[PDB]
């Protein structure tokens, strides 16, 4: 009953409007929460346009018709977060209904090419009759990568598990990818490669049972 | 300082029951409205219910998918909020937050009884509802070689494979190695088991002489694993 | 005739019916200095002094008409106080109830002609006019309103 765009971008230092829409906003105010990965949500705006102490004055709330808005002037990298509105449904399945959340990305930070490391299965995992290739991707921005795998020269389009990138400290991004195979598969091919594409340029690392 | 500490989360089978508690401090608990909000892994916030202060009437409201299965209560003498969860279902899997709940009403424009907002949040307790059983991790070294190394520095890591449920924590050399340490988010494989990795960047010239141990802690299974990561002969 | 005089006088009949704790006036005074309740209606200022519901046993309203205006600090931020001539003292236990009474009070203070009559009518006439209005608000049924709950001051 409370609709919110899933994703919005803003250039560093510019203004962004995160708006929430639903019937109940015609009669009640929205509260707004910021949530970064791994942390509790934090209240940013409640009532008309009240800020808790410790929330910067760059954040404000407003409302118009069946919409409510969180405005962030002069966006900073630390404002990257999921933003959720909440209001009173009073007739629906949730007396206090949350919007689905809007992920705010701040553009204009320094670009960084991913640092990529691929590990072959260890001898201990092979002796346990299993095998995982582990592709670790760190220190990139923007925080979008495409990961592909290859067996020998051929791509591998199954058996793959990639985490969505997550902010480190230092405002760069990190992600992981895992290729599970049997020990015989590992020993059978000449090599496997992890292929990370970031802004149209690709870094491939290769491992082989030979080593 | 306001402090809200949830506890009681764990793995439980469908149809089972679980009780959560939240210990409050730093504010007058008996004047406070108090709510439970939950977040399924990777998903949005979902209000669970709220109990008013006793003077306000002590009444509870509950979200529809939870009504008749969950009960909220409070012990003002012990500054604690409870959430009794009966007849649990897999869709109840989530981190459960306890939130101090303020109330607002604007005189000239507000519509009675106004608004509730979540002004303080605890750190959450994870509730996993599943028919699968606990599984400790298998820890494997991610050994450095000439296929790591970037001149002066080298990456080495640990693979924490096939555990259930979350969470796992990782340190290195018993927490004496912090800089250059990165621990990745866990992956939920289609098996239903989790895996994650942890990497540390260190000096290349130290690899033959400095010992590196990843300390893996999986509290859901009372398992700790200390895995020494040795350089390959590559 | 000051702010404290007004509050004490409006609290007096509530205290006498035991609607509230016997130090209710002092609790309202202290709350008014922290959370002011002066409101600007069109031609006239209004105040709605009250305190926490923990101090009230049973719900009631006490009404005061001032012959000359008295300054109350603003519900809403303002460098200047609100000169008040109409005072609604609230003795409400629960948050849900008080938000309903405040909505109701907003409706009467935007009733320009009713406010006009509030300034000229007798205690008795004011009683009957408020009583009728209250009784057409089902959500206000728990609120006690007696003839001695109305007075002029000054």
């Amino acid at each position: 009953e409370l609709t919110q765009d899933p994703a919005v971008s803003v250039a560093l230092g510019q203004t962004v409007r995160i708006t929430c829409q639903g019937d109940s906003l015609r009669s009640y105010y929205a509260s707004w929460y910021q949530q970064k990965p791994g942390q509790a949500p934090v209240l940013l705006i409640y009532g008309k346009n009240n800020r808790p102490s410790g929330v910067p004055d760059r954040f404000s709330g407003s409302s118009s018709g069946n919409t409510a808005s969180l405005t962030i002037t002069g966006a900073q990298a630390e404002d990257e977060a999921d933003y959720y509105c909440n209001s009173r449904d009073s007739s629906g399945n949730h007396l206090w209904v949350f919007g689905g959340g809007t992920k705010l990305t701040v553009l204009g930070q320094p670009k960084a090419a991913p640092s990529v490391t691929l590990f072959p299965p260890s001898s201990e995992e092979l002796q346990a009759n299993k095998a995982t290739l582990v592709c670790l991707i760190s220190d990139f921005y923007p925080g979008a990568v495409t990961v592909a795998w290859k067996a020998d020269s051929s791509p591998v389009k199954a058996g793959v598990e990639t985490t969505t990138p997550s902010k480190q400290s230092n405002n760069k991004y990190a992600a992981s990818s895992y290729l599970s195979l049997t020990p015989e598969q590992w020993k059978s091919h000449r090599s496997y490669s992890c292929q990370v594409t970031h802004e149209g340029s690709t870094v491939e690392k290769t491992v082989a049972p030979t080593e | 300082e306001v402090q809200l500490v949830e506890s009681g989360g764990g793995l439980v089978k469908p149809g089972g029951s679980l009780r959560l508690s939240c210990a409050a401090s730093g504010f007058t608990f008996s004047n406070a409205w108090m709510s439970w909000v939950r977040q399924a892994p990777g998903k949005g916030l979902e209000w669970v219910g709220r109990i008013k202060s006793k003077t306000e009437g002590g009444t509870t409201d509950y979200a529809a998918p939870v009504k008749g299965r969950f009960t909220i209560s409070r012990d003002d003498s012990k500054n604690t909020l409870y959430l009794q969860m009966n007849s649990l279902k897999t869709e109840d899997t989530a981190v459960y937050y306890c939130a101090r709940t303020g109330k607002y009403y604007d005189f000239w424009s507000g519509y009675p009884p106004g608004e509730e907002y979540f002004q303080d949040w605890g750190q959450g307790t994870l509730v996993t509802v599943s028919s699968a059983s606990t599984k400790g991790p298998s820890v494997f070294p991610l050994a450095p070689s000439s296929k790591s190394t970037s001149g002066g520095t080298a990456a080495l890591g640990c693979l924490v494979k096939d555990y259930f449920p979350e969470p796992v924590t990782v340190s290195w050399n018993s927490g004496a190695l912090t800089s250059g340490v990165h621990t990745f988010p866990a992956v939920l494989q289609s098996s239903g088991l989790y895996s994650l990795s942890s990497v540390v960047t260190v000096p290349s010239s130290s690899l033959g002489t400095q010992t590196y141990i990843c300390n893996v802690n999986h509290k859901p299974s009372n398992t700790k694993v200390d895995k020494r990561v040795e350089p390959k002969s590559c | 005739v000051t702010q404290e005089d007004i509050i004490r006088a409006l609290a007096s009949p509530l205290i006498k019916d035991g609607m509230v704790d016997e130090d209710f006036a002092e609790k309202v005074i202290e709350q008014e200095s922290r959370y002011p309740t002066g409101l600007q209606a069109k031609g006239v200022g209004v105040a709605i002094p009250h305190t926490l519901g923990d101090y009230v046993r049973d719900n009631a309203i006490s009404v005061g008409i001032l012959d000359k205006p008295v300054n109350f600090e603003g519900w809403y931020q303002s460098p200047d106080p609100v000169p008040v001539r109409v005072v609604f003292m609230l003795a409400i236990r629960t948050w849900d109830d008080i938000v309903n009474v405040l909505n109701w009070i907003k409706d009467v203070i935007l009733d320009e002609e009713f406010m006009k009559r509030l300034l000229t009518m007798s205690d008795e006439e004011i009683y009957r006019q408020i009583y009728t209005r209250i009784s057409k608000a089902p959500q206000l049924s728990g609120i006690h309103f007696k003839r001695e709950y109305v007075r002029h001051l000054g």
